[PDB]
């Protein structure tokens, strides 16, 4: 709906505390699709080449993080991946990823262009002072 | 050793912002938890005022400071 | 089944600690809104931490 | 213990805790996670 | 309200909601005062010496 | 902008609050330009502001959502502003005299 997070319906069927955990893992597909939107969208030509550069990096780390899904699905296939072993290996993925959809959001919300996209990014970067990554 | 560890990791933001004070004389405090604050009108000044009004340490609360 | 319950009202005591103390550590973000300032933001990530050390312990434990 | 050490004998009568916790977070917690020694 | 920018305008809905009725044309000069880089402490200090002559 | 915009703006403000006299526009361009720095130097702790907006505010949650609204959107003079409505809202005398002057005009 609009410029927000995508949301994720879970069957009701499941177990509670399955649900619950899907639910706590689905932020990392909601970050993921709020920031390929955020791509998708700051891609154009229209939004400046600074944008454009912005979109690529963040494409990187989608990519990256394609691969990290891509290797939970082969240890899944490999039945290596429990749900908690699942939580506890996206807990770096997720972090990653909301930290992605809050930058992505933080720029589609401030039109930010230019040097008005240097400001923001040098007031985030500030901001995360207590996260070395 | 879980105390220190969480005393450590508080104070590497505060940290950053008393490093930043001490070389530059920049207050990075962002929720006003050091005991310096700057008033940029009289930091502006060019006489005695800049150096006692322009950045003031808070003295009363020196302890809750 | 009053002594299991006893045992039990025990265990029930420390998930209750710990799913309570997850919650509190649970505040996230250092937004605009968080007042508390970066020094307890850093400490909440700490606590965060903890938390999940805490859990990596609990997963670690054997059911058997 | 002196006199029943002779007695006995006349008679011919009679950092590695800290690995341990390294390799159980390496197994149970996530890569990205920094141990914290006072913590670990 | 239309003397205020959309950005003005969000500001000034902000200060509503800290309790400021200010006038839309006051705020809009505050905001441009901002613009400038003049130390908020000066303009408060401005301000309450503008104020302080003004007896209700 | 005009080199002289601060001028205008400083009059509009005598006219607007109903100033008597002019004499002493010329104080209040000088005190605000040497106080005028070219760089927002002052990091303000907008935390610390935003708490005594909130607590000075009819609508803290309000003003709270508000602020990290304009901060997720990166709004320009957010902090500052938020520091001068902290600073009107400590000055209860100054904060009354440009309410009845804004109910006035």
């Amino acid at each position: 709906a609009g410029r927000q997070s995508r949301t994720f319906l879970v069957d009701p069927n499941l177990d509670l505390s399955i649900r619950e955990l899907v639910h706590r893992i689905l932020p990392v597909a909601a970050s993921y699709s709020a920031v390929t939107r955020f791509i998708e969208e700051k891609s154009s030509f229209e939004y400046g080449q600074v944008n454009h550069a912005l979109a690529a990096a963040m494409r990187t780390l989608v990519k990256e993080h394609l691969i990290l899904v891509s290797q939970l699905e082969q240890l899944h296939r490999q039945g290596l991946l429990s749900l908690q072993k699942l939580w506890f290996y996206i807990q770096p993925a997720m972090r990653t990823m909301d930290i992605l959809a809050s930058l992505a959001t933080s720029v589609d919300k401030g039109e930010c262009l230019g040097g008005s996209t240097l400001s923001l990014l040098h007031d985030r970067s500030f901001s995360y002072t207590g996260d070395s990554q | 050793p879980v105390l220190l560890s969480l005393l450590k990791t508080s104070c590497e933001p505060y940290t950053r912002f008393i490093h930043d004070w001490v070389y530059s004389g920049v207050f990075r405090d962002a929720y006003g938890e050091f005991m310096i604050q700057v008033n940029h009108e009289y930091l502006s000044f060019r006489d005695k005022l800049y150096w006692t009004h322009g950045y003031v340490l808070i003295s009363k609360e020196v302890e809750d400071c | 089944p009053e002594s299991i319950s006893s045992l039990l009202s025990e265990v029930a005591e420390y998930g209750t600690c710990y799913t309570r103390l997850s919650h509190f550590s649970l505040q996230p973000v250092l937004d605009s809104l968080y007042s508390k300032g970066l020094v307890f933001q850093a400490f909440t990530s700490g606590l965060r931490r903890y938390l999940q050390y805490y859990r990596a312990c609990v997963l670690s434990t054997p059911p058997t | 213990t002196l006199f029943l050490e002779s007695v006995q004998s006349r008679l011919r009568t009679p950092k590695e805790n800290l690995m341990k916790m390294q390799s159980i977070a390496e197994s149970h917690l996530e890569l990205d996670d920094v141990h914290d020694p006072l913590l670990a | 309200k239309k003397v205020l920018s959309t950005e003005e305008m969000e500001l000034y809905e902000l200060a509503q909601a800290a309790g400021g009725a200010i006038d839309p044309d006051v705020f809009k000069i505050l905001v441009d005062l901002l613009k400038l880089n003049v130390a908020p402490l000066a303009v408060f200090q401005m301000l309450k010496s503008m104020c302080a002559g003004q007896r209700l | 902008m005009s080199e002289f915009r601060i001028h205008h703006d400083v009059n509009e403000l005598l006219s607007l609050l109903r100033v008597h006299g002019g004499d002493g526009a010329e104080v209040y361009i000088d005190l605000l330009q040497k106080n005028r720095t070219p760089y927002v130097t002052t990091t303000v702790s907008a935390h610390s502001a935003k708490v005594k907006i909130a607590e000075f505010s009819r609508t803290p949650e309000d003003f709270l959502k508000k602020y990290d609204e304009l901060k997720s959107k990166n709004t320009r003079n957010l902090d500052p502003l938020v520091y001068l409505l902290s600073k009107l809202t400590e000055d209860k005398e100054t904060l009354q005299y440009l309410q009845q002057n804004a109910k006035e005009r």
